[PDB]
RNA sequence: GUUGGGCGUUGCGCCAAACUCUAAUUUAUUGAUUACAU
DNA sequence: AGCCGCGGAACAAACTTTTTGATCCGCAACCTACTGGATTGCGGCTCAAAAAGTTTGTTCCGCAACTGTAAATGTAATC
């Protein structure tokens, strides 16, 4: 939800399938929902890992134009 | 190529004919010389700069 | 599980510190608990703010290296 | 992939039928409801 | 609703590993016999100098479970 370049998305992958592709121009976003996928993924292995309980974030330039 | 490491570095020459061939057949699009080379032509054309340092 | 519990003193009130690491996994069995020693630098660092010339104390280890 | 019916080597196996806006229900010593003991 | 120590990070001076722009010195060339001047020229080898690539000491950023007088409650199901 306001993200990159995505107003509101919702995906759902496939679990009896163990492979899914992005497919999609160059200006599109497939690698922001890469992105959204760490910034998350690293909070789960900093949980898993360490005692930290730290990790990445949403920054300001990542904040969709005009949005708050 | 670009990112912030070349633009957050931008803070002279005058871009003579004997220049451009340096640093070209290394392999990488150096985003930072054009970079200085934008800001430098743009430049041909103080107190605001000034006030910022005061304010900041 | 490994914990250091030294304590310290100012001619008064015990100030105590624990500094423990834990093997992620057990991890309920020793915690560090700074509290005390926190307390002290609040108050020196309020010494430092009243009188601004106050007294500090020295702090030093020497290795066998001094002269090696 | 999901929903309702039927039989009984019944904390569910089988049979017989259907539906696709791109896309599945979880909280008690609480409050509302069904029901027994009052 | 507040914010513990822990560990990455965003920055920023120091080391540290090469990119470049001369300088040199064999080293075969002339020239003629051969040190031919009173010569050039030409390609490996080396030089710090400086624009690039790590490495390391400091400063904030975030986040969990529950708090001081305090409910055992026959069955199922809701937020
Ligand atoms: N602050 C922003 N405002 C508007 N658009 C943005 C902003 N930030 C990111 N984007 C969009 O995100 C896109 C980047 O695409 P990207 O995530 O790299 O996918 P891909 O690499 O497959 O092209 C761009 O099209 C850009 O417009």
């Amino acid at each position: 939800e306001n993200y990159k370049g995505f107003e509101s998305l919702i995906m759902d992958f496939s679990m009896k399938k163990n492979s899914t592709i992005l497919v999609g121009n160059n200006g599109c976003g497939k690698s922001t929902i890469l992105d959204a996928i760490q910034k998350g993924l690293t909070h789960l292995s900093s949980r898993l890992s360490t005692r930290s309980h730290n990790g990445d974030g949403i920054e300001k330039h990542e904040l969709r134009k005009g949005q708050n | 190529d670009v990112s912030t490491r070349d633009i957050e570095n931008s803070e002279a020459q005058i871009w003579d004919k004997f220049k451009a061939y340096n640093k070209s057949l290394t392999g990488k699009a150096d985003f930072k010389l054009f970079f200085r080379w934008f800001k430098e032509l743009i430049e041909i054309e103080t107190a605001l700069r000034a006030e910022i340092r005061a304010k900041e | 599980y490994a914990s250091i519990a030294i304590n310290y003193d100012y001619m008064g009130i015990r100030f105590p510190m624990i500094i423990a690491t834990t093997e992620p996994g057990y991890e309920d069995r020793a915690k560090s608990n700074y509290s005390g020693i926190n307390e002290l630098g609040s108050i020196f660092k309020t010494a430092h703010s009243i009188n601004p010339n106050v007294s500090f104390p020295l702090i030093a280890m020497y290795t066998v290296e001094r002269a090696n």
